[PDB]
């Protein structure tokens, strides 16, 4: 199913676009139901949740006397659901806006976040959107720059910042969008360098052996010296064995 | 060590997110 | 040869103690339209408290005042008042400190503690050492930040200065790091006069006379709202180049989604945490039912397939957890758009297996030289289907400041399976004319900007933290964080004077209503 | 007292003269039912 929206560079230029989930993790569509061993009926088995206080008598508390709360460093701060909704960060749903354009080398794939990749084409019918998106894609490809866009599936969905980059092929072209991290997501970990570690310095013979192993275990080959690599082990075309 | 946050030692101090800053 | 040749020859939690002068010199302010030095100290303390509450609530903080008529401490040293002992930060401590924030707060300070009383530094350092020793948790760091605006408090006695010097040396030897946040002083503040022998580390340019308040105050006042997690290995797996060749490696996540803190349930009346308990019992028997007596069932068109829990777990068993290496793939074949999951980081361990670091380093060096990535099957834990991943070598990088920015190791990227990809509808390829491409290139160039990995902030998380802080501290209203993610279309329109209209005329026919 | 009982009161921010804890203690002294947060059975919130 296509997700329709508008790519908005500013308050005057808007291009109607449709996005599809190009890549998505595949999970089992059918769940597992719990049944009793003696009798194979799910009706008999049922789940009940009981809430009690931290007291000797273990007084039971009704579902209507529970309030949502958060921890604030050894201090408990009540925060009602209605209060959360009232003070929740509101946003304009179904928005696809361009914040700017940055050099492709600046954005590294190691920072890609999220669990999906989107492919954006022009609207289904109109040709003006098609030509506009084609011009934008060609400009980005020629200048080797990628757009930093704001993505929001709907008003409920939390807004995110992602990178949209051109993708041009012999038969179709589009914009590939992948989410980018926030400053909170980044982790600052320090790892000791291995190049200058004297005790971890392999000798020439070790390097030669590793090189020989790498050469002997190549998964790519030369297609009759025609400047076209051939993949011997294309893992991308192997169905998930778990389903089978 | 230079560039170390004074709040949490051992972690790298980071300047506030400047958002989008168009160039000249 | 006789008796000649046969004989030869990250952990714990950070802590911090605030030391604030109580002399009258700290209370007077230079002219109006300015904040008195003690007020600056209190503001910095409150900002540090909030930053610690958000970033790392497991740290310990303490507040001690000296030079007061009253005294309070575990040793009864005069003119020493430990307002707050080393304990986890909380909203109550911030509210208590807020009492002295205002001018009436200053009067409350004067009435409840006094001022102008003589003091000796050695006593202050003694109480600080006692406070450090009192706590039992492991102490990764021990820091004492002294807030004062006096160069040489013992300007008339040398014995007191010698005692302070020896005690500072003793504390430095014990592993306590001392910093000084010098505040405003009419004449001028110099660190070389008296504190040269107290500060644990002296900067390259610090002996000069300082007129403006300490620069570290600006950093302290800069509140940071982002949870901080210490370095930790997600798993310690066993890379297997062969059934016999094996090396232990550690897996980390350099990028991880930052979710808001989980909520809990509180009893409305007493406002205390409640316990959550779940159980299952037979609808007829009405007795406790264990998972063993249950079974897993699935229905497929009037047919029920039933398996035990152990059988369901066995369904997914393929191989033992770890990384089973395979041949090497050129980096070109790793398509950028073939992104499935956030990448991980693989580093040597050298603990579980001795000699793995050298092999990993050799592999990294030769992979970088040959520009190839190690394709391998990956099983994070037992009873998990395997997934094909690629280890691309990472070259260590450092900036002009010689601070690490890209740790060395392998970047593990998950390669999607055939079923992970999705088919797409046919779309006719339409080519834009060169003039349109040129106009759009002009627009793109006009809207160029440098992108940094930490150039944006999660608006939802920031708003949630601000709301929680406002409620905890009973702020009148919660500060509205500026949403940096917004396109700030005003500047965009200003830059695009007439480019948008020209492009629309070129590419959008006259009859079109987006 | 016997007139101020079986009533659900709620205090969240007292006056400067009587901070919240002491004010709640005074309310309890009269026999009122104090609730830390409002609910579906509450006469009013102070």
């Amino acid at each position: 199913i296509h997700w329709p929206c508008r790519l908005t560079i500013g308050s005057n230029l808007s291009i109607r676009i449709a996005a599809y989930k190009s890549i998505l993790q595949e999970r089992v569509k059918k769940t597992w139901t719990v049944v009793d061993a003696k009798t194979l009926k799910k009706e008999d088995i049922q789940k009940e949740t009981v809430y009690c206080l931290n007291d000797d008598d273990e007084t039971e508390v009704l579902k209507e006397d529970i309030i949502q709360g958060f921890r604030y460093g050894s201090d408990i701060v009540p925060f009602s659901k209605v209060d959360e909704e009232q003070m929740k960060y509101k946003s304009e749903g179904k928005c696809f806006s361009v914040l700017g354009f940055c050099k492709s080398s600046q954005v590294q794939r190691r920072f890609f976040m999220g669990n999906q990749v989107l492919k954006v084409f022009a609207a289904r019918d109109d040709e003006a959107a098609a030509v506009a998106l084609s011009s934008l894609i060609h400009a980005l490809d020629d200048l080797d720059m990628v757009a930093i866009v704001r993505y929001a599936y709907d008003k409920r969905a939390n807004p995110q910042v992602g990178v949209a980059f051109p993708h041009i092929k012999h038969n179709y072209e589009c914009l590939v969008y992948v989410q980018l991290p926030f400053m909170e997501d980044l982790r600052q970990y320090m790892f000791s360098s291995l190049k200058n570690s004297k005790k971890y310095a392999p000798t020439e013979a070790q390097l030669n052996a590793v090189d020989a192993l790498i050469d002997s275990m190549s998964l790519a080959k030369k297609d009759e010296k025609t400047d076209t690599l051939e993949d011997l082990f294309p893992t991308t075309k192997i169905p998930n064995p778990r389903f089978q | 060590c230079p560039g170390e946050s004074l709040i949490n030692p051992g972690f790298k101090s980071k300047k506030p997110a400047g958002g989008v800053d168009f160039d000249e | 040869s006789g008796w000649e040749s046969y004989y030869k020859t990250y952990s714990g939690r950070d802590s911090l103690i605030f030391l604030v002068d109580a002399s009258k010199a700290m209370f007077e302010s230079q002219s109006e339209d300015e904040l008195t030095p003690f007020d600056m100290s209190i503001q910095c303390i409150q900002s540090v408290y909030i930053s610690k509450i958000i970033s790392s609530d497991r740290d310990l903080l303490a507040v001690v005042f000296y030079g007061t008529e009253k005294d309070k401490n575990s040793v009864n040293f005069k003119n020493i008042y430990v307002l707050q002992e080393l304990d986890n930060p909380g909203a109550k401590r911030i509210l208590e400190l807020d009492q002295f924030k205002g001018q009436q707060g200053q009067k409350r300070f004067q009435d409840m503690m006094g001022h102008g009383s003589d003091y000796s530094l050695s006593e202050v350092l003694w109480v600080c050492a006692n406070l450090f020793s009192d706590v039992q948790f492991k102490m990764s760091h021990k820091r004492i930040m002294l807030f004062t605006n006096e160069d040489n408090p013992h300007g008339n006695d040398s014995a007191k200065a010698s005692r302070a010097r020896t005690k500072a040396g003793d504390l430095r030897d014990t592993g306590i790091f001392l910093d000084l946040m010098h505040l405003k002083k009419p004449g001028g503040f110099d660190i070389s006069l008296f504190y040269r022998d107290i500060i644990s580390i002296a900067e390259d340019e610090d002996l000069r006379v300082h007129f403006e308040e300490s620069s570290k105050l600006e950093d302290l006042l800069r509140k940071v709202r982002a949870k901080e997690t210490r370095k930790r290995a997600l798993s310690r797996l066993k890379l297997k180049l062969n059934k016999d060749i094996v090396i232990s490696v550690g897996i980390y996540n350099l990028v991880q989604k930052a979710l808001k803190p989980p909520p809990i349930k509180l009893y409305r009346e007493t406002n205390e945490p409640v316990k959550t308990k779940t159980r299952t019992f037979n609808t007829s028997t009405g007795g406790l039912l264990l998972p063993s007596d249950t079974k897993r069932s699935q229905i497929y068109g009037s047919r029920q397939i039933i398996l035990e829990k152990e059988e369901t777990e066995e369904l997914k068993r393929f191989d033992d957890p770890g990384l089973m290496l395979m041949g090497f793939k050129p980096l070109v074949l790793l398509k950028k758009h073939h992104y499935l999951r956030p990448s991980l980081f693989v580093y040597p361990e050298e603990s579980l297996v001795i000699g793995s670091s050298t092999l990993f380093s050799a592999l990294l060096i030769k992979c970088l030289e040959k520009e190839v990535a190690a394709l391998c099957r990956y099983t994070p834990r037992r009873n998990i289907p395997p997934y094909f991943v690629a280890l691309v070598p990472q070259e260590e990088e450092l900036d002009d400041q010689k601070i690490q920015v890209t740790p060395p190791g392998f970047q593990l990227v998950f390669l999607p399976f055939a079923d992970d990809k999705r088919k797409m509808p046919f779309t006719e390829k339409i080519m834009a004319t060169p003039e349109q491409v040129g106009k759009m290139k002009a627009i793109v160039e006009k809207l160029r900007f440098t992108y940094r990995s930490d150039s944006f902030e999660n608006p939802v998380l920031q708003q949630h933290f601000r709301n929680l802080e406002a409620l905890a501290l009973d702020l009148m209203e919660p500060e509205q964080a500026v949403d940096l993610t917004l396109p700030k279309v005003e500047a965009m329109n200003k830059r695009l004077g007439s480019l948008v209209d020209e492009f629309k005329e070129l590419v959008y026919p006259p009859d079109y209503n987006p | 007292s016997n007139i101020f009982e079986d009533v659900e009161f709620c205090v969240m921010s007292g006056t400067d003269s009587q901070p919240k804890p002491d004010l709640e203690n005074r309310i309890a002294e009269f026999g009122g039912y104090i609730v830390q947060n409002p609910g579906p059975d509450t006469y009013c919130v102070i």
